[PDB]
Formats: C-alpha cells, sequence, structure tokens
C-alpha cells in the first residue's frame, strides 16, 4: 500500500510538472492505413518477430498444458 | 607462557573474528531470499522510487 | 635461459598426468634434477661486479595491461632462484608414498611459480607469479598433513590472497599515480611524487608482504600452517614462500621508496626487534616440536626486517645471507622433526626422550638436530651466524638499541633450542614404547648434504656473501 | 533494406522451423545436429559482415556495428554451448528434445535481436521473445514441483519487470515528442528534467533484472534451482550477454550521456552486487545455488566495466563477458556431468570425486579456479584488466571492493575443489561410493576447459577484436 | 652473549679487534666515560660467566 501510493505520488508530481509538446495539429482520422504503412516500412522487424513469438507461446503453451 | 598465550588468544582469534563474521553475514543474509515471489516484487519496488528519490 | 627454470618445472606438471608410474617418479626427480643443474650453471656464469641485470628476456605479451614477459637476474635473486630448485629437489626426492601424481605436478608447478616471481622485471608479471604461488601450496597442505589440515589450510589460503590484494592495490596505484605504461620494473616506473602518499604505498607493500615473510603481528598462519603439512610441504613451503615475501619487500619496498623507508626506518626497526623477541618467547612456551621450529622461522625471518631497516651496504648483504641461511636450516629442521615424527609416531616434548643412544634409539638425526639447532641459534661455525653477525654490524652504525633486543632475541632461540635438545635427544628411553623402525639410507641424505652444506658455508663464508656484494651495494647506495 | 545483417539471424530462424517440422513428422530426431549446424552458420555468416562493411542500418529499427556482431556471436555460442549440455539432460527425462531446441533457438534469436536493436518498439519485441522463451525452458521439466515453482516465480518476476520496463518506454516516447527511434530521441531531450530520471530508473529496473543487479536479484537463486541445468547454463551466460548488451545500446546512446546519474545508479548496484552475491554464495549446500549467488557477484563485477566508461572500461568489460562463457559452460557441464552419471545432487556429495572419476575433477577445478581469478587461466586476467580499468579511472572504492570480493569467493570456490580432491576411501560420500563406470557432452566439456585455460595467456588474439568492437560505443 | 655486544660496540670505537689496534686505541682515547664504562662491563660480563664467577657460577657446580 506505501510503495503504491508513493510510486502513484511520484508519478503524478512528474506528469503534472513536466512541459510536454502538444502540437496543436489535428489528428488523422484514418488511423489504419497509416497503421497498415508501419507494419511494413518502420515496424517490419517488429512484425516478423511477432510471427515467431507467437508460434514459440504456442509451442511452449501446449507443451506447459499437456497431459501425459 | 604469556606471549604464546596470547598468540594463541589475541592475535589469532582477531584474525579468525574476520572470517567467523564473514561467515554469519553470509548465514543470516541468505534469509533475504524468503521465496515468496511477492516480496521479490516488494524488493523490486522499493528499488524504484528510492533510486529515484537519490 | 630463464624460461627454462620457468617452463622444465611446468612441462612436468602438465606432463605428470598421462604417464605411467614408474615413469611418474623417475621423470619427476629427472625434470627436478635438471633444473637444479641449470640453476648452478646458471650460478657459475653469474660474473660478478656486474651492477645491473643479467640473463634479461624481454617480449611484449599483453599491451593493453602492461604485463610484458620481462625476466632478468640479480645478485638479490639468484641465490634465491638456486636455493628454490635445490629445495625442490630435495622435496621431490623423498615425496610422499601416496596420491603421488598430483604431487609432483603441484611441486613441479610451485617451483615454477617461485623461480618465474623471482626472476621477474614485470610488476604485473611478478603478481602473476606470486598468485600463482597461491593455491599448489593450499592444495600441498590439504592432501597431505596432520588431524586439522583443513582449517590450517584454509588459513594460509586467506592470509595469503590479502596478500596479493595488498600487493596489487599496491602496483596498480603505483602504476597509475607515475602515469607509466609498460607495469615492467627497472623502467618507466619511477616513483618522484609528493609525500604522504608513498607513505601509504610503502604501508600497503608492508603489509602485504610482511604477512607471507612474515612479520610480527600479520604471522598468525605460519604455526597453524608448518604443523599441519607434511615434511615435504613444510619445507618447500617456508623456504620458497618465505624467501618470496622476503625478496618482494626489500627489491619493491627499497627500490621505490627510498625516501619514506628512510623515515619508517625508526618505527621498522623496533618492530623486527619486537618481532625477534616475541617469536622466541613464544616458542619457549609451545610444548611439540614443529610449533618451536615454526617460531624458530618468524625469529628468522624478522632479522631480515631489522637489516632493512638500515641502509647499510653491509645489512644487506646480511640480509641476503640471512635469508639464504634461515632456508638452509628451516629445511635441515624440517627434514629431522619429519624423520623423527615418522619413526617415533609422536611430536611432544613430554613423551619424546633419549633419542640419542646408538642402538635402540635414533641417533644420527638427533645428532644432526644439535647441530640444526645450534646453527639456527647464533653458533659460530655455522651459517647463522655469519648471517646474523653481517645484520648486527650493519645494523649498529644506525640504532643500536633494536639490535641490542635482536642479540637478546638470539640468546632466547638458544634457549628453546635447548629445551628442545633436552627434552628430544638427551634423557632415556621408556621401555615400553621404544623399537622405533630403522632409517634406511636414502632417508637420510638429505639431511646428511644440508648439513654438510651449513657446516661448510659456516666455515668458508665467502661462498654465501660474493653473489650479492655489488647488487646489495646498487640497492642501498643509490 | 539492407537486410543483410539479418543474414546471421534468418538462419537461425530457419533452424527453428527445421528443427520443428521434422519433429513433427519423425518424433524420433538427431536434430541435437543441423542445430550446432545452424548455430555455427549464423556464426560463420558474422565474417562477411564484420569488417568488410562499414557500420549499417536496417531501417534505424537495428544496426549491425562491431559490439552487435560481438554480443551476437557471444550470445549464439552460448546456444551452441548449450546445445550440447541438453542432449542427454533433458532424453534422460521423460520428455521431448525437439519442442525443447526450437524453444532455446527462439530465445537465442530474442538474445541475437535485442544486441543490434536501437527502437523502442523493437528493443520491446526482442526482449519479451527472451523473456517468454525463458519462462518456457525454466519450466520444462514439468513433473517436478521445484521447476513448476520456479518458473511461476520467474514469470511473475519478469512480467513485471517488463511492464515497469515498458512504462519507462511510454515515457522517453512521451517525452521526446514522437521518435520511437533511440538516437533520435538523445537529440529531442538533451536536459535533465524529473521525467528523464524516472523513465531512467523505470528502464534500469528492467535490465537489472537481466543482468542480476540487487536488488532485482532474488530470483535467480530460485530460478537456479529449479531450471533444467543446461537452461541455467544457457540463462546465466545468453541472458547476461544479452541484457549488458541492451544496457550498453540503451543508456549510452539513447539517455543522453548528460544525464549521467546511471552511472552513480551502476556504482550503487555493483557495490551492492559484489557484497551481497559474494558473501550469501559463501554460505550453500546445493553447486545451482553457490552458482546462482556467485553468477550475481560476477555480474556485479561486470558492472565496474561501464561504470567508469573511457573505452578501457567498456574494453574490460567485452573481455570478461567473453571469458565468463568459456568458465560458466565449463562449470555447467561438469554439473550436469556429475548430476547425469549418479549424484543428481549437491555439493557434500561431491567428496571423492578424485578416485573415481579424475577428468570431472580437473575440469571442474579449472573452471571453478578461473572464476576465482587464479593465475594462468582465463579468469584471472579478465579480472585484472577488470580491476586495471577501474583504477585507471579513478574507481578506488569500487576496485578495492572488488579484490576483497575475490578473496571471499576464492574460499567458496576452492571448497568445492576440497571436496573433489582431499579423500581417502573412506570419506567418499554416499554417491560417490557407488560411482558408475554423452559424446557430445564431453567434446564439449574439454572443449570449454581447454579455452579457459588457453583464453588468459593467449589473450592478445582477442584483445583486438575486443577494441574494434568498443570503438562503437560513444562518449 | 654479552660479550658479542661489547665487541660489537667496540668496533665503531676502535675501528677493529685485533688486541693491538685495541692496545693502541686504549692509549690515545678521549671518548665518553659511561660508554667505555658500558661496553667495559660486557667485555667483564663474558669471561665472567665463561669463568664461572658470581653469580653465574651454578653451572659449575
Ligand atoms: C653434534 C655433532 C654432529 C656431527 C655428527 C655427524 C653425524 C654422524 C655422521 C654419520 C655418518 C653417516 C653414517 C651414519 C649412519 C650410520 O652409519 O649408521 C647409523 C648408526 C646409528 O644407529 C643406527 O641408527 C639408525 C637410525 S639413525 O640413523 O640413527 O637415524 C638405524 O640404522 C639403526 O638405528 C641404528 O643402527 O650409526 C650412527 O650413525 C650413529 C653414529 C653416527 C652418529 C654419531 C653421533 C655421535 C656424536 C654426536 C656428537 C658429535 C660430537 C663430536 C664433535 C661434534
Ligand atoms: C639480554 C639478551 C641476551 C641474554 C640472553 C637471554 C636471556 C636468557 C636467560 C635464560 C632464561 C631461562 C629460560 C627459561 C627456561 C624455561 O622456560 O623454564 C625453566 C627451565 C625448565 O624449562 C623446561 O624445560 C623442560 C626441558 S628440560 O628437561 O628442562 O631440559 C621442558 O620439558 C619444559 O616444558 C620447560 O618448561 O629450567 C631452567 O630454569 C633452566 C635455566 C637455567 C639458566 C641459567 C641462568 C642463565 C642466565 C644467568 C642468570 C644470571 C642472573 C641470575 C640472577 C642473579
Ligand atoms: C588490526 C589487528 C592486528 C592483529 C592481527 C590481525 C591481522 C590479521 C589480518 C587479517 C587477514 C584476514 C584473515 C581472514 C581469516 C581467515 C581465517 C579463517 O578461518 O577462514 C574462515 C572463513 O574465511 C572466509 O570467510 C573468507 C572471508 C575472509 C575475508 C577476510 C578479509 C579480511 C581483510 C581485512 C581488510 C579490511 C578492509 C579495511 C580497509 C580500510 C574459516 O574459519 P573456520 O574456523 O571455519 O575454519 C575452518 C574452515 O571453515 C573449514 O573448511
Amino acid at each position: 500500500a506505501v510503495v503504491s501510493l508513493g510510486v502513484f505520488a511520484l508519478l503524478t508530481k512528474m506528469i503534472l510538472q513536466t512541459p510536454w509538446q502538444l502540437s496543436s495539429v489535428p489528428p488523422t482520422p484514418d488511423s489504419i492505413t497509416t497503421i497498415g504503412q508501419h507494419f511494413f516500412s518502420d515496424f517490419l522487424l517488429p512484425f516478423e518477430l511477432a510471427s515467431v513469438l507467437l508460434l514459440m507461446a504456442l509451442i511452449g503453451a501446449v507443451v506447459l498444458a499437456r497431459r501425459e | 607462557r604469556i606471549t604464546a598465550w596470547f598468540d594463541r588468544t589475541f592475535v589469532d582469534g582477531t584474525g579468525n573474528a574476520f572470517g567467523v563474521v564473514t561467515l554469519l553475514g553470509g548465514d543470516r543474509l541468505k534469509y533475504s531470499t524468503t521465496g515468496q515471489s511477492q516480496a521479490y516484487i516488494l524488493t523490486i519496488l522499493m528499488g524504484i522510487a528510492i533510486l529515484v528519490i537519490a | 635461459m630463464l624460461t627454462l627454470l620457468i617452463v622444465l618445472p611446468v612441462i612436468g606438471a602438465l606432463l605428470m598426468p598421462l604417464l605411467p608410474e614408474r615413469v611418474l617418479r623417475s621423470v619427476a626427480l629427472v625434470i627436478a634434477g635438471l633444473t637444479f643443474a641449470l640453476s648452478l650453471w646458471m650460478l657459475t656464469q653469474f660474473d660478478v661486479h656486474q651492477s645491473a641485470l643479467q640473463f634479461t628476456e624481454f617480449v611484449p605479451w599483453l599491451l593493453p595491461l602492461g604485463l610484458n614477459y620481462s625476466l632478468g637476474v640479480d645478485g638479490l635473486s639468484l641465490p634465491l632462484i638456486v636455493l628454490g630448485t635445490f629445495l625442490t629437489l630435495g622435496v621431490v626426492f623423498t615425496g610422499e608414498k601416496t596420491g603421488q601424481r598430483l604431487f609432483y605436478a603441484l611441486v613441479l608447478l610451485a617451483n615454477a611459480g617461485i623461480t618465474g616471481a623471482l626472476a621477474a622485471q614485470n610488476l604485473l608479471l611478478f603478481f602473476l607469479f606470486y598468485e600463482l604461488e597461491l593455491v599448489p601450496f593450499y592444495l600441498l597442505i590439504l592432501i597431505w598433513g596432520g588431524q586439522r589440515r583443513e582449517q590450517a589450510a584454509v588459513k594460509f589460503l586467506i592470509y595469503t590472497a590479502v596478500s596479493g590484494i595488498l600487493v596489487l592495490a599496491a602496483f596498480l596505484a603505483m602504476g597509475w599515480l607515475t602515469h607509466a605504461p609498460s607495469f615492467d620494473s627497472a623502467d618507466i616506473q619511477i616513483a618522484g611524487l609528493a609525500p604522504t602518499t608513498q607513505g601509504i604505498l610503502l604501508l600497503l607493500l608492508i603489509l602485504g608482504f610482511g604477512i607471507k615473510m612474515p612479520l610480527v603481528p600479520l604471522h598468525s598462519w605460519l604455526p597453524d600452517a608448518y604443523v599441519e603439512a607434511s615434511t615435504p610441504t613444510a619445507i618447500l613451503l617456508g623456504g620458497a614462500l618465505a624467501k618470496l615475501g622476503a625478496y618482494g619487500l626489500v627489491r619493491f619496498a627499497l627500490g621505490y621508496f627510498p625516501e619514506a623507508w628512510a623515515q619508517f626506518s625508526g618505527l621498522l626497526a623496533i618492530v623486527a626487534a619486537v618481532g625477534i623477541a616475541y617469536g622466541a618467547l613464544a616458542a619457549i612456551a609451545q610444548k611439540d616440536i614443529k610449533r618451536m621450529v615454526a617460531y624458530s622461522s618468524i625469529g628468522h625471518m624478522s632479522y631480515v626486517l631489522l637489516a632493512a631497516a638500515a641502509h647499510t651496504h653491509l645489512s644487506m648483504v646480511g640480509a641476503i645471507a640471512q635469508m639464504i641461511s634461515h632456508g638452509l636450516i628451516l629445511a635441515l629442521l624440517f627434514y629431522l622433526v619429519g624423520v623423527i615424527e615418522t619413526k617415533v609416531g609422536t611430536r611432544e616434548l613430554n613423551v619424546l626422550n633419549g633419542l640419542l643412544n646408538p642402538l635402540r634409539g635414533l641417533p644420527t638425526t638427533s645428532a644432526l638436530l644439535i647441530l640444526g639447532g645450534m646453527a639456527s641459534a647464533g653458533i659460530p661455525g655455522l651459517v647463522g651466524f655469519v648471517a646474523e653477525f653481517l645484520i648486527f654490524q650493519g645494523s649498529y652504525g644506525m640504532f643500536p638499541l633494536p639490535t641490542l633486543v635482536a642479540v637478546v632475541g638470539t640468546g632466547l632461540t638458544a634457549v628453546y633450542f635447548v629445551i628442545m635438545i633436552n627434552r628430544t635427544c638427551f634423557g632415556r628411553l621408556d621401555n615400553r614404547t621404544a623399537y622405533y623402525p630403522r632409517v634406511v639410507w636414502s632417508e637420510k641424505m638429505p639431511a646428511l648434504v644440508l648439513t654438510l652444506l651449513i657446516v661448510f658455508l659456516g666455515v668458508q663464508p665467502t661462498w654465501l656473501v660474493r653473489w650479492s656484494e655489488t647488487t646489495s651495494a646498487q640497492i642501498v647506495a643509490a | 533494406g539492407t537486410i543483410l545483417p539479418e543474414t546471421i539471424l534468418i538462419v537461425t530462424l530457419l533452424v527453428v522451423l527445421l528443427a520443428d517440422l521434422i519433429q513433427g513428422r519423425q518424433a524420433d530426431r538427431w536434430t541435437p545436429y543441423f542445430a550446432i549446424v545452424g548455430l555455427g552458420g549464423a556464426i560463420a555468416t558474422m565474417i562477411p559482415l564484420w569488417t568488410q562493411p562499414a557500420t549499417i542500418s536496417f531501417f534505424g529499427s537495428f544496426i549491425s556495428d562491431h559490439l552487435s556482431l560481438f554480443f551476437r556471436g557471444l550470445i549464439a555460442l552460448s546456444a551452441l554451448g548449450t546445445i550440447l549440455m541438453s542432449i542427454r539432460y533433458v532424453e534422460q527425462t521423460g520428455s521431448s528434445l525437439g519442442e525443447f531446441m526450437t524453444i532455446l533457438l527462439t530465445a537465442t534469436v530474442g538474445g541475437m535481436f535485442i544486441a543490434g536493436a536501437q527502437e523502442l518498439v523493437f528493443i520491446f519485441v526482442a526482449l519479451e521473445t527472451l523473456s517468454i522463451a525463458s519462462y518456457l525452458l525454466t519450466g520444462y521439466t514439468k513433473r517436478d514441483s521445484r521447476s513448476n515453482e520456479a518458473a511461476l516465480k520467474y514469470l511473475l518476476i519478469g512480467a513485471a519487470s517488463s511492464a515497469i520496463f515498458l512504462y519507462g518506454s511510454s515515457l522517453l516516447y512521451g517525452l521526446s515528442g514522437g521518435h520511437t527511434q533511440l538516437p533520435a530521441i538523445a537529440q529531442a531531450l538533451s536536459s535533465e528534467s524529473l521525467g528523464l530520471v524516472v523513465a531512467l530508473v523505470f528502464v534500469i529496473a528492467g535490465i537489472s533484472f537481466k543482468i542480476s543487479a540487487v536488488p532485482f536479484h532474488q530470483w535467480t537463486p530460485d530460478v537456479y534451482e529449479g531450471a533444467p541445468t543446461p537452461v541455467v547454463a544457457f540463462l546465466s551466460v545468453g541472458s547476461k550477454a544479452a541484457g549488458f548488451a541492451l544496457a550498453i545500446r540503451f543508456l549510452t546512446l539513447a539517455f543522453p550521456s548528460v544525464t549521467d546519474q546511471w552511472q552513480l545508479i551502476f556504482t550503487v548496484l555493483a557495490i551492492l552486487s559484489m557484497i551481497l552475491g559474494n558473501v550469501v554464495a559463501l554460505a550453500q549446500t546445493s553447486m545451482k545455488r553457490m552458482l546462482a549467488y556467485s553468477s550475481i557477484g560476477q555480474a556485479g563485477f561486470v558492472m565496474i566495466g561501464f561504470v567508469v566508461g573511457t573505452e578501457a572500461g567498456y574494453a574490460s568489460m567485452l573481455f570478461y563477458l567473453l571469458v565468463y562463457l568459456f568458465m560458466n559452460l565449463g562449470a555447467f557441464t561438469c554439473v550436469i556431468l556429475f548430476s547425469l552419471r549418479t549424484g543428481t545432487d549437491q555439493i557434500s556429495e561431491y567428496a571423492g570425486l578424485y578416485q573415481k572419476d579424475p577428468l570431472l575433477t580437473l575440469g571442474l577445478s579449472l573452471c571453478l579456479l578461473s572464476l576465482g581469478g587464479i593465475p594462468p587461466l582465463a579468469g584471472f586476467f579478465g579480472k585484472i584488466y577488470l580491476f586495471w580499468a577501474g583504477w585507471q579511472a579513478g574507481a578506488y572504492g569500487l576496485v578495492l571492493l572488488g579484490l576483497l570480493t575475490s578473496v571471499i569467493s576464492i574460499y567458496y570456490y576452492i571448497r568445492v575443489v576440497k571436496m573433489m580432491v582431499v579423500k581417502e576411501p573412506q570419506e567418499m560420500s554416499e554417491a560417490v561410493r557407488n560411482y558408475p563406470e554423452l559424446r557430445p557432452l564431453q567434446v564439449g566439456l574439454v572443449m570449454t576447459v581447454i579455452a579457459t585455460s588457453l583464453a588468459g595467456i593467449l589473450a592478445n588474439p582477442l584483445f583486438n577484436l575486443v577494441n574494434t568492437a568498443v570503438w562503437d560505443v560513444p562518449q | 652473549l654479552v660479550l658479542l655486544m661489547g665487541v660489537l660496540a667496540i668496533y665503531p670505537l676502535a675501528g677493529s679487534w685485533n688486541y693491538d689496534d685495541l692496545a693502541a686505541w686504549a692509549a690515545t682515547a678521549q671518548v665518553n666515560s659511561t660508554l667505555i664504562t658500558l661496553i667495559c662491563l660486557a667485555l667483564i660480563a663474558g669471561p665472567m660467566g665463561k669463568c664461572a664467577q658470581f653469580p653465574l657460577h651454578l653451572w659449575l657446580d
């Protein structure tokens, strides 16, 4: 309880103190086509490695929860 | 009979105490690994909010 | 040339595995004798009046660490190497009759480390060979030994490990406070800096080498590790490591801080006098023989500190002679006490008795014991008197009271050695506990050779001194 | 774009599939090879792009400089050494070997990717790829309750550590406008604020979990006892390699070195690691737990390489991290070889091994002494370079603590050699009194033991390598 | 052994020990009174014990 309250107070002070850069320009409405552009231009390594992540997770979970 | 006794008690002992202490400091500090994962997460959370203070 | 002295024991150690037993013992003898003979040949070609390094070898090894493989032998260093190789030959000759494959390996590795550490003109390389000496002696104390091996061995280990620390802590420091690369000695390593720091470095070197030498309050591993060690282990350990420590102290702490040594001399003389008196008075009270001999080792090593506390050209020839004399005498005494403990089966001073009568009671190891005990004390005709008198004559022009205290310490040494000889050689044999086994001919050869060398170097002492006469001049007169 | 730096990873990736499909068809397979061959090909693929090209970036999302190649080869070699040990170990257990090597190779791929990654998203993805496979490997032997409790404990600690690291990453993305890149964040925020300090500490909380810096250490003593021993061998060499690689690539390049409060934080963690991991290791009864606390201590040693970063502390850190591979793979191979034969037990059961099996003793004592820092051996020069790189910078106290802890470590490292050699036929343990009398295990043991004894004096060839790797760290 | 202390402190004063250099030295000597008092007391105590004199006389009995 005390560590949670202290960490929350610390984070709240950090959030209320730092001067974020608001950059007042309206966002984009077509937010899915942009995510589609970032999967294969910028975030290609993570998009490709998430497949192997899912495969290894499936393998290991079937092995751990198997019945024998 | 004094000197030998001194050597057998004060000098030798003074050289052994260190060792003995270093044994105790290990025998009664293993209990910091309490075996409770929630305690480990408490120590990880005490790491933060303290280095953040220092 | 020195590379041979360092590599041949290493080769024998690496060759002790994968070798058949008969060949195991024969080849150990061969390697030890070869290294020894090479040492003697080097000693003959050591042509003197040089005042510089000889047999030097320089190879660049580990540039990002300094650590150039840079050997080189001087007048202070070569007699110690010959001593180490002689003791190694003897220890291999009277090796253990159990697990005798990991013995010759470790003994040869220990000799390699000693010979390297002596003939190394590189600080970090010296420390390499020092901490190389650290562990195999732990293994020797641990496998072969007495009831209380483990404790004893552990003690030695740590008091040597800590030693390394201090030495290393005082090399790195004094290797960087002078912004010098290439830690190798007799080189860019030039102190030339402000006081209050030379003091700290000198104290670090004193406490790192005085703990192995050993000095007065840092000695508390010596009685435990000499008594719980078999006789070859005791001989090798005593000679080799004690001389390594003393050599380190003399060489480094006198060739690097001659301004701080001249200021700490006043305290080191009193510390050495207290050490001699302390060793003697603590030996007088002991009722086990090996303990008396260990405190003998402490007392005889404090003479080197008293000698070095005075910068006299004479008091350093005397220091080297005392190192050699203590090596020979401690080897003889440990060998004789090991023989006695083996044949009699007990080592106390209240059940040993009458070991000097002809037929039933061990008389040529007792005669040698009386001759080694009187050599240890100050008795002319033997080596100990020559060494101690050189030290005394060199140390009286300086502080005269610590020299007088050292003379009193020699008297007390005579006291407790007479105690041991009376309760060991004189008296009558107990006629239920007698029937000691016989002593075979090639089992009292090492004692009978050490005795001949001791009685020779005491009546014709030039052959003890003619090697370190100009080197000591180069050491102190600089 | 410039997918050449990936022909080292994709090779291993292909193996992950091929050593998997073969387990789908065959189920009694020889996949231990063509997995050693896969890692060998992945390592041999680094020679063409170690010196021939300059430093290249995938899309800003990955970099293939010499430091990246160093850490990638390090993790691949750790996996190669672990595959050898785990053949007769998990086969002796009633479990499969292909479904284990796929997980091990995926953990390897994650560790190799996290080395050269320089973007928030990809860093997170590589770290989590490592962590999930680590959990799965820890809980592999699902018959033993210790393995299951260790996997649960490790998962609950690692997932919380990853949540903290992710909070730090989100803060770091928000402070510097956008810029998920690492080098584009240093250019954006170049001033200490409260947000930057909080992000720094929250990243440290997830780094120190990987590199086992106390107080983020309390899982290794409970995971090393639980996990299968070859998993522990890969976990003490490869996981620390990935953690230190990520720490160098993150702290130096992302957190603007103007905010070098992490040097203070890591001084604290290194002092605490040296003090704890060596004092508590001194009172242990099992070999795996002793090696866990030893590993904490050695991480504390390494953490005085990049806490005084001076292009010689980085080289000292990398050299010790390279030697640590040979030391620990060889110290775990002998532990596996002993627990396989009859023992399956703790330190007290080692008493009297010199009579029955001398090769295992000569192989384990060498590695324990190397870990202790005994002259000529791989560990002595590693520690001497660590300590001189610490004096040459100004950290007297850190090095003077490292030396005392090195003595404390010599004590409990030689306490095992005690049992292995001292005993006479009456003091053999009950596990040696009936000691009986697997080729890859021996051919890995011999190799790591001959490497830990020769990479100390033949150290000059692998000092130029470390130096050309260190040339890439910013300062 | 106290004779050794005496013979040890007669060298800086006489530069030799030959019973003739000592004779010449003692002929023309003007050094401190207590110093020669002490060194000659040591030179006495040597033969004092060697010749079985009080108090070092029980050894003869
Ligand atoms: C203080 C001065 C020291 C100088 C003395 C020099 C040491 C003696 C030299 C020996 C020469 C080598 C051969 C010795 C072995 C041998 O032949 O047979 C061994 C047998 C001994 O008995 C044997 O003893 C053997 C056990 S042991 O050898 O005695 O250890 C065993 O074989 C069996 O018991 C038994 O027959 O004969 C002896 O050696 C005893 C005679 C030799 C010892 C003499 C000592 C008596 C004098 C001591 C004081 C001298 C005073 C004069 C001025 C100093
Ligand atoms: C100033 C520096 C230079 C000066 C020299 C240094 C001072 C030396 C003085 C000698 C001191 C005696 C040593 C102590 C012995 C001991 O520990 O126990 C006492 C021993 C018994 O020890 C026992 O000896 C036993 C063996 S044995 O059978 O006795 O031999 C043994 O079993 C037992 O354990 C052991 O306790 O018995 C003795 O006292 C014998 C000693 C006889 C010495 C004669 C005196 C010599 C000095 C002349 C004095 C002149 C002045 C007198 C007053 C006017
Ligand atoms: C200032 C007083 C001077 C008087 C003389 C004292 C000078 C002594 C110098 C200290 C040398 C260190 C001695 C370490 C003692 C080791 C002996 C020992 O017994 O080892 C024990 C354990 O050893 C250790 O734990 C290793 C840790 C020792 C570390 C000691 C370092 C001391 C160095 C002091 C430096 C302080 C820093 C000051 C800097 C400003 C085991 O004890 P035991 O009874 O169990 O033995 C049997 C064995 O256990 C069975 O196998």
